[PDB]
DNA sequence: AATCTTTCCCACAGT
DNA sequence: TTACTGTGGGAAAGA
C-alpha cells in the first residue's frame, strides 16, 4: 500500500538528508577483445555505496525482522545487457569488477556498464547506468583531430602498473600515495609552464597534455598532489625523452621528478618510491627504468545517483533515478519553472522545501510546475519581505525523495 | 584560463 | 597517397 | 612437463 510523501516526513527527511547513493567509477574508453580472448577493462569498474542512507537503512530492514544476509546490499555489473557478474560487498561499502571484457562480436561503438542491485532478501533497488564508455581497438603518434583520444588538462585520469596479477594502481590513503591492489584514485592531471616552479600553490595552463610537459597530479578526493613530474614516452622499457606527441588512452607512461638526478615515479609493491634511470649507451634521448616507474594512462569518469525512501519501503525500484540537468523561470499569472533533464515521469513532483507544488508532465526530459506562493514559507507575507531560498527537490508518488542540489530564492520586488 | 591552485605536497621517499 | 586503424598472430610468464 | 590464459608487441589487413 504505497504512501504519498507527507510534509513530516518531507521535514525530516530535509533535517537529515540521510541519502543512500550509488557511485559508479569507470574509465571513458575499453579496448575491445577479438577472438577467444579476454583483455579486462583496466582500471576495474568501481561501485561505492555512499551516503548515511545504507546503514540506516540496514538498521530499518534488521527491525523489521530481516538477518544481516538479507539486509546486505548485493550488485551484479555487465556491460550493454549483451550474462552478468557478481559483486561481493560484505564488510565493505564498494566492490571492483575485475573480470569484464568486451568481445569484438559486439559491434557497438559505445556502451555502458549496467549495476543491478537488490537486498539479500530479494527486495529491487534497480538498475544504475555508468557514464558512456567508448570502444577502442587498441592503443596508438596520435592526432588533436581525436580529442576522445587525447588527455586534456585539469581532467582526471588513473594510473595503473603491471609487472594480469601483478596490477596495481595508484591511490592515496592514510595520508600518503601508494600503488594499491584494491582500490584507484582519480587523479587531476594539469599542465604547468615550463618555468614553473615546485610549491604547494602553482599556476596550470590548458591544453592537451604532450610528451615532455610539466605536469602536477593531484588527487580528486584528498586533493594532495605529488611533485611536479615531466611525463615522458615509455618504449618497452626505456623513456623517451625527445618524444613531443599528445598523450593518449592507454598509452605507457612514465613521470620524472623534475630537477632530480633522472629519479622516476616508481612502485615498490604497494609503496610509491623514487627510482633513478640508467643512462642509455649510444642513445642519449633514452634512459632505462624500474620496470615499477611504467605506468598506463587512461581517463575516467563517473556516474551518481541518489535516493531515499521518504515513506519507508517501497515495492518499486527507485530507479530510473530522475535527474535534473537545468531550471528556468517561465510569464503567466503565477511564476513557473521549466525543469529539464531525464527520466521525468507523470508520478513525480517538484517540491520546494516542504511544499508540494503544482507539477505537470511533458515528457521524459520535461516538466513545469507552479512556484509556491511566499505566504506558503512565510506566514502573512503578501510579497517577499526578504529573500527567502529554499531547496528543490523531486519526489515520487510512493514517497521516494530524490536529492538534487538546486534551490529557489523569493527575491524582493 | 591560466588558474592558481593550492594542492599540499607528497614527495616520494628514495629508494631503501 | 599515405598514413592510420583494425584485426590477427604469437611469445612471455605465470596457473 | 603440457595446457591454458591475460597481456603486450608486432605484422597483416582494411579504412
Amino acid at each position: 500500500p504505497p504512501k504519498r510523501l507527507t510534509r513530516e516526513a518531507m521535514r525530516n527527511y530535509l533535517k537529515e538528508r540521510g541519502d543512500q547513493t550509488v557511485l559508479i567509477l569507470h574509465a571513458k574508453v575499453a579496448q575491445k577483445s577479438y577472438g577467444n580472448e579476454k583483455r579486462f577493462f583496466c582500471p576495474p569498474p568501481c561501485v561505492y555505496l555512499m551516503g548515511s542512507g545504507w546503514k540506516k537503512k540496514k538498521e530499518q530492514m534488521e527491525r523489521d525482522g530481516c538477518s544481516e544476509q538479507e539486509s546486505q546490499p548485493c550488485a551484479f555489473i555487465g556491460i550493454g545487457n549483451s550474462e552478468m557478474q557478481q559483486l561481493n560487498l560484505e564488510g565493505k561499502n564498494y566492490c571492483t569488477a575485475k573480470t569484464l571484457y568486451i568481445s569484438d562480436s559486439d559491434k557497438r561503438k559505445h556502451f555502458m556498464l549496467s549495476v543491478k542491485m537488490f537486498y539479500g532478501n530479494s527486495d529491487d533497488i534497480g538498475v544504475f547506468l555508468s557514464k558512456r564508455i567508448k570502444v577502442i581497438s587498441k592503443p596508438s603518434k596520435q592526432s588533436l583531430k581525436n580529442a576522445d583520444l587525447c588527455i586534456a588538462s585539469g581532467t582526471k585520469v588513473a594510473l595503473f602498473n603491471r609487472l594480469t596479477v601483478s596490477t596495481r594502481y595508484l591511490h592515496v590513503e592514510g595520508g600518503n600515495f601508494h600503488a594499491s591492489s584494491q582500490q584507484w584514485g582519480a587523479f587531476y592531471i594539469h599542465l604547468l609552464d615550463d618555468d614553473e616552479s615546485e610549491g604547494e600553490e602553482f599556476t596550470v595552463r590548458d591544453g592537451y597534455i604532450h610528451y615532455g610537459q610539466t605536469v602536477k597530479l593531484v588527487c580528486s578526493v584528498t586533493g594532495m598532489a605529488l611533485p611536479r613530474l615531466i611525463i615522458r614516452k615509455v618504449d618497452k622499457q626505456t623513456a623517451l625523452l625527445d618524444a613531443d606527441d599528445p598523450v593518449s588512452q592507454l598509452h605507457k607512461c612514465a613521470f620524472y621528478l623534475k630537477d632530480t638526478e633522472r629519479m622516476y615515479l616508481c612502485l615498490s609493491q604497494e609503496r610509491i618510491i623514487q627510482f633513478q634511470a640508467t643512462p642509455c649507451p649510444k642513445e642519449q634521448n633514452k634512459e632505462m627504468i624500474n620496470d615499477g616507474a611504467s605506468w598506463t594512462i587512461i581517463s575516467t569518469d563517473k556516474a551518481e545517483y541518489t535516493f531515499y525512501e521518504g515513506m519507508g519501503p517501497v515495492l518499486a525500484p527507485v530507479t530510473p533515478v530522475p535527474v535534473v540537468e537545468s531550471l528556468q523561470l517561465n510569464g503567466g499569472d503565477v511564476a513557473m519553472l521549466e525543469l529539464t533533464g531525464q527520466n521525468f515521469t507523470p508520478n513525480l513532483r517538484v517540491w520546494f522545501g516542504d511544499v508540494e507544488a503544482e507539477t505537470m508532465y511533458r515528457c521524459g526530459e520535461s516538466m513545469l510546475c507552479v512556484v509556491p506562493d511566499i505566504s506558503a514559507f512565510r506566514e502573512g507575507w503578501r510579497w517577499v519581505r526578504q529573500p527567502v531560498q529554499v531547496p528543490v527537490t523531486l519526489v515520487r508518488n510512493d514517497g521516494v525523495i530524490y536529492s538534487t542540489s538546486l534551490t529557489f530564492t523569493y527575491t524582493p520586488e | 584560463d591560466a588558474a592558481k591552485l593550492r594542492a599540499l605536497l607528497w614527495t616520494p621517499p628514495p629508494t631503501p
